[PDB]
Order: structure tokens, then sequence, then C-alpha cells
């Protein structure tokens, strides 16, 4: 019914722009307007501002009144956040929220921005395959690994998203300042390496696409 | 569905207040008016004349006092939402913290009940009739006006 | 210009009654403040429980209700369950913004323990072109979420090389955690065995691979 999706994750150096969208679903855009709130990292919960999605209207909290700006794609039910000459305590989830019975019903996904200095590094794919003797038993865990890359984010799939159950994608961590990310998935052990299994890994800050099939070390 | 009425000052400046007033002329009459005689004995009678000139007869005017309305509140889950919609809104409750003032933006009282609660939009541009089927303005004593009535 | 409180973190069982409170640091909260309730499940998951002090949204279960007791706001979870358990911010609105508590960590008995899955794997071979080899342990489905990772290279406390993640919280509600330790492709060749211990709800798991 109602789906509030948000946009994905950006990484901007200080200075820069961002505009967050938020996409809505199931209920009339116009009878009810949009909330933002940011949950800073530590800090908790603060109310942004709310955005009049009949007149177009936004009111800013006073803490957001001047770099930040609302506006709305009316008519693809999209309400989008901007926040303008970034600063580098900026960095928090934002999410969009739906006002509704005298308080808020439904909160989106929330879009993370991690505004930090740093070029752009492609990532390298790794396939995590079993120790090269044995490995029986009624199941199997493959893996893939995304080292070395910048900014954020990436996105990873398994088999183009059609493999998702028992699947465990691992929060990307900076290291040596690069993030490296992973993921696992366990299969029953009669589907691999009979089926083919596939780790998809998007890094959109680079145009890096990386199809990577898991193959068995001997 | 609402009243308007205005003027233009000395420095060509023009000020008009509007109130919400629902205009649908009923029915009234005590009668089928039709004569009647055109030639006939003369006898002395009292009838309403269709003069409109301001003269004689006259009817007492107030402000709007503080206008009611229940559809002004809303019970948003266990909390009261004013809805004030470009209006000035004089509100009271039952429960606490803020249960008194007059607001110009959008309210909401915590923990309490739409029957716990009153609202009354704040006109004071235009003028009504001192009706007794319509309450008389809070912040007011007997402070009125007068206006001319034809027939 | 106001501030909300709310209790710091709660603890209580399966089947019990527990009340959350909200404060607000100006006066008593009233109707006119239409207290929220939110509820933030792991992975950055909101919904909205209670509006307008207590207008329940829509498919929220029954056993939450909200109220004013006193001069606050409260939320009842009338026969709590494990599915409970997350933080409840409370959000009050005056005259012209909302203000949002601290939020509330509720834990709530339940979900019986549960060890977890590790794997090791080796450095890939077209990793090992790179003159780099990373050795990943993959540690999931384990919950209380606490584990220990210790590494051990040729029967030797690995102490330098290792990252370990922080137990982020999966799905069904148990967690998972993976672990890196970066050689070189040289270091690699050097040693051995290597082996990823993991130390959960006092049993151990050690995972070696042979070079």
């Amino acid at each position: 019914q109602i789906q509030l999706v948000q946009s994905g994750r950006e990484v901007k150096n200080p200075g820069e722009t961002v505009k967050i969208s938020c996409k809505a679903s199931g209920y009339t855009f116009t009878e009810y307007p949009m909330l933002w709130v940011k949950q800073a990292p530590g800090k908790g919960f603060r109310w942004m501002g709310l955005i009049y999605t009949n007149t177009g209207e936004p009111t800013y909290a006073e803490e957001f009144k001047g770099r930040f700006v609302f506006s709305l794609e009316i008519s693809a039910s999209t309400a989008y956040l901007q926040i303008n000459n970034l600063t580098n305590e900026d960095t928090a989830t934002y999410f969009c929220v739906r006002d509704y019975f005298i308080s808020l019903d439904y909160w989106g996904q929330g879009t993370t921005l991690t505004v930090s200095s740093a070029k752009t590094t492609a990532p390298s794919v790794y396939p995590l395959a079993p120790v090269c003797g044995g490995t029986t038993g009624s199941s199997v865990t493959l893996g893939c690994l995304v080292k070395g890359y910048f900014p954020e984010p990436v996105t990873l799939t398994w088999n183009s998203g059609s493999l998702s159950s028992g699947v465990h994608t691992f929060p990307a961590l900076l290291q040596s300042g690069l993030y490296t990310l992973s993921s696992s998935v366990t299969v029953t052990s009669n589907t691999w390496p009979s089926q083919t299994i596939t780790c998809n890994v998007a890094h959109p800050a680079s145009s890096t696409k990386v199809d990577k099939k898991i193959e068995s070390r001997r | 569905e609402t009243l308007t009425v205005g003027f233009t000052d000395s420095r060509k400046i023009s000020h008009s207040c509007t109130h919400p007033f629902h205009h649908d002329p009923p029915v009234i009459g005590r009668e089928k008016f039709h004569s009647r005689p055109q030639h006939g004995k003369e006898l002395p009678c009292s009838t309403y004349v269709q003069s409109t000139a301001a003269t004689t007869e006259e009817i007492e005017v107030h402000m709007p006092p503080d206008t009611p309305d229940r559809t002004l509140m809303s019970q948003q889950s266990g909390n009261v939402k004013i809805t004030v919609n470009g209006q000035t809104v004089r509100y009271k409750c039952n429960c606490g913290g803020s249960n008194e003032g007059l607001t110009t933006t959008d309210k909401v009282i915590n923990n309490c009940k739409v029957d716990q609660c009153h609202a009354a939009v704040t006109n004071h541009k235009k003028w009504q009739y001192n009706s007794p089927l319509v309450p008389r303005n809070a912040e007011l004593g007997d402070r009125k006006g007068k206006i001319h009535i034809p027939f | 210009q106001a501030v909300v409180t709310q209790e710091s973190a709660l603890t209580t069982s399966p089947g019990e009654t527990v009340t959350l409170t909200c404060r607000s640091n100006i006066g008593a909260v009233t109707s006119s403040n239409c207290a929220n309730w939110v509820q933030e499940k792991p992975d950055h998951f909101f919904t909205g429980l209670i509006g307008d002090t207590n207008n329940r949204r829509s498919g929220v279960p029954a056993r939450f209700s909200g109220s004013l007791i006193g001069d606050k706001a409260a939320l009842t979870i009338t026969g709590a369950q494990t599915e409970d358990e997350a933080i409840y911010f409370c959000a009050l609105w005056y005259n012209n913004l909302w203000v949002f508590g601290g939020g509330t960590k509720l834990t709530v008995l339940g979900q019986p323990k549960s060890s977890p899955s590790v794997t090791l794997f080796p450095p890939s071979s077209e990793e090992l072109e790179t003159n780099k080899a990373t050795l990943v342990c993959t540690i999931t489905d384990f919950y209380p979420g606490v584990v220990t990772v210790d590494w051990k290279v040729d029967g030797t406390p690995v102490t330098q090389g290792m990252e370990t993640t922080q137990p982020s919280k999966q799905s069904n509600n148990k967690y998972m955690a993976s672990s890196y330790l970066t050689l070189t492709a040289r270091a690699w060749e050097r040693h051995s065995s290597y082996s990823c211990q993991v130390t959960h709800e006092g049993h151990t798991v050690e995972k070696s691979l042979s070079r």
C-alpha cells in the first residue's frame, strides 16, 4: 500500500550539493504533505520541516532554514531534499515521512550521506569459494569480496537479484582510506556448483559494473 | 456562502470585510397577495411600504463574534489537531500544557479528546446581526452597531 | 526550544505489560501536542505506531495503545512480544514544529540463542595476482549479538592486519559480522595455517584453512 522509497546513499566532498528523492506510493500525494527528518549518527531523531504537497510551501525547522531546500516533482509523486554547500557535519541519514493521523504514520527507508573528501577508486571484485578440500554438508556458503573503493555506495546482488534468500550483505567499512564490503550466500549443496551462482556489483561513482561467477577452486 | 461589505477612502485605498454567511432566501409569506376591488368603500388600514430609503426602523449589528466550528478539531490517534486553513482560530482545552490562545498556525494538543476541546474562527472585519440563534463574541461586552432597515 | 525526554532503555519479558513515557520540558503533555510514537527496527526501518496521542496507525497490532498518564504521553505494550524489541521514539507538536525524544531502547525476552555460522575463505587467485591476499571470515546468524573473533596464523595469534566489523542486525533479528586479515601475496605464501576463531555465548568455533 504506502511505500516511500528513497534514493540510494551518497558520498560528496565538502562544499557540494545533493538532491535526495522520495518517491511516494499508495496514497494521493496531494492530501498528505512530507516531513523530512535527520537521524544523525549519534544524536537521535530531528524534524527538519514539512512541505505542503498541495500548495508547495515548505516550513523549515530553524536549524535547517538556509542550506536546506524542499521541492517536489508533484507530477511523479516525488518530494526532494536538497542540501547545498555541504558541511562535513551533515553526515547522517535523512528520512521522508508522511504526516497524517495527528503525527507521522509511515517513514521511508533513509538515504545516508557521507560528506568526505576523496578521489574515485573502482572496487576489485573477488570470488570467495570454499576450501580446496571436501566441504561436504547439507548446504554450502559462497562469498563475494568487494575491496578498495571510493566513494560510497556500491550495490550487490546475487544472480541478478533472483537469489535473495540466505544472503548476508555486510555493511561497507572504511580501511586505509577505502571502503570494503562483502557478502555471503548459502544454498543447498545440490545447487552449487551444479547451477551457476554469480555476484553482481555496481559502483555508480566510477561507472563500474562487475559480474563474478563463483568457480570451484579445482 | 460569504457576505462582503466594503468602501473606498480619501487616499483612494479600498477596505473590505468578509464574513461566512449562508444566504438563500427561504419561504416567507402569510397570504396569497391578491386583491381585492379596484373601486370600493375607503377604510383605514396599515401595510409595509416598498421604500428602500434608510429611515425610521433599525436593527442591532455586532462582530461575529468568534464563529464556532467543530470541523476545525480532529482526533489525530490520541492527540487533537487544530486545522487553521489560513484563518485566526481561538482555542480552549481541558487537558494540560497549552490550553488557551489565538493561533494563526496549525496546533496539536498532546493526550486529549475532541469533546474536551472548543475552537472558533475570529473574523473581526465584517458585521453581523445581533441574533439570539448565534453566540455572543467572547472578548466583547455590549459593543454593537446599528443599521436602518427597509419596508 | 522544547526538550522531549524518554526512558533510555527498558527490558521486559515476552507476555509482560510495559509502559514507555514521553516528557516535555515546558509543561504537561496535552492532546494539543498530538503525541506520536515511532518504532525503529534494525536496518533504519521506521514505522508509525500511534498519532494524535491515541490513534493507532493501521496494521499495528492492538497490544499497542497510547494515552496521557499524568503530565506525559505514554505508549503501553500489552503482552510485549519478542518482535517488539526495538527503539521507540516519541514526537510532540509545539504549535509550529516537531520535537522528537531521544528514543527508548526496549529489550524483550525471546528468540532462543543461536550459534554463529562461520566460514573462512582463502585469498582468491585473481587477488594473488595483485601481490595481495585477504582471508575473509564471515559470521552470521548469531544471537546474542556479541562475538569475539581471533585470528591465528601458523599457531600464532595475529594481532595486526585484522579488522572486524561491528555486529549488524539481520532481518530475522540475529546478527552478522565479518573479519578480514590482509597479508601480502608474499606473507601469504610464507606461513601455512590460517584460522579464524569465533567465541560466542561461551562456545568457540574455529575455522581453519590449509594452503
